[PDB]
């Protein structure tokens, strides 16, 4: 799945 | 930063961590005052970290600087990430010489093919996780409307672009968030999202910066 890539957002 | 290379110390030195007690994003550093981020790596309590190669020890050069503002984009939107970038206003003006350096805002958008440099200090593995002391560097190319929309259908907007190799292996993550995409000495891109990091036929997914510049100039003008 999609997700941001911070530490530690997925959809 | 998956199948990238160590930069060498301050050799990216408009390259920021953003740190709440442990490093969590990356940004870029536009001018003495002013940082660009992605919007979701918004929190209170940021410090800005300059200067830096290993973030896990005061090696010379670092300067620590709290966040006095941090400014998502308004129509910033959590679901689909569109408007997915950030300003920061420093508490005081960083010292700039060769090592702390700011990085110019595009005149225009860059085109597919396009060579640009992404670092950062995110996740070195495309399956599980290891974390880096120093900064790393990846060179990747900017990808056509066509293949970007290809690998994400119905989720790219004309504020996103793609970069990176379909091939996989290659690619930021998990820590690079808001980091720079920097195309012949312009940043074009703030990492953003992609699925997974440095899998087959899903690139990295980029802010692009040159629809913001009004907005970033604009924003600072009056803050
Ligand atoms: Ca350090």
């Amino acid at each position: 799945g999609r997700c941001t890539k911070s530490i530690x957002i997925c959809f | 930063i998956v199948g990238g290379y160590t930069c060498g110390a301050n050799t990216v030195p408009y390259q920021v961590s953003l740190n709440s007690g442990y490093h969590f994003c990356g940004g870029s550093l536009i001018n003495s005052q002013w940082v660009v981020s992605a919007a979701h790596c918004y929190k209170s309590g940021i410090q800005v970290r300059l200067g830096e190669d290993n973030i896990n020890v005061v090696e010379g050069n670092e300067q620590f600087i709290s966040a006095s503002k941090s400014i998502v984009h308004p129509s910033y939107n959590s679901n689909t990430l569109n408007n997915d970038i950030m300003l920061i206003k420093l508490k005081s003006a960083a010292s700039l010489n060769s090592r702390v350096a700011s990085i110019s805002l595009p005149t225009s958008c860059a085109s597919a093919g396009t060579q640009c440099l992404i670092s950062g200090w995110g996740n070195t593995k495309s399956s599980g996780t290891s974390y880096p002391d120093v900064l790393k560097c990846l060179k990747a190319p900017i990808l056509s409307d066509s293949s970007c929309k290809s690998a994400y259908p119905g989720q790219i907007t004309s504020n996103m672009f793609c970069a990176g190799y379909l091939e996989g292996g290659k690619d930021s993550c998990q820590g690079d968030s808001g980091g720079p995409v920097v195309c012949s000495g312009k940043l074009q891109g703030i990492v953003s999202w992609g699925s997974g990091c440095a899998q087959k036929n899903k690139p990295g997914v980029y802010t692009k910066v040159c629809n913001y510049v009004s907005w970033i100039k604009q924003t600072i003008a009056s803050n």
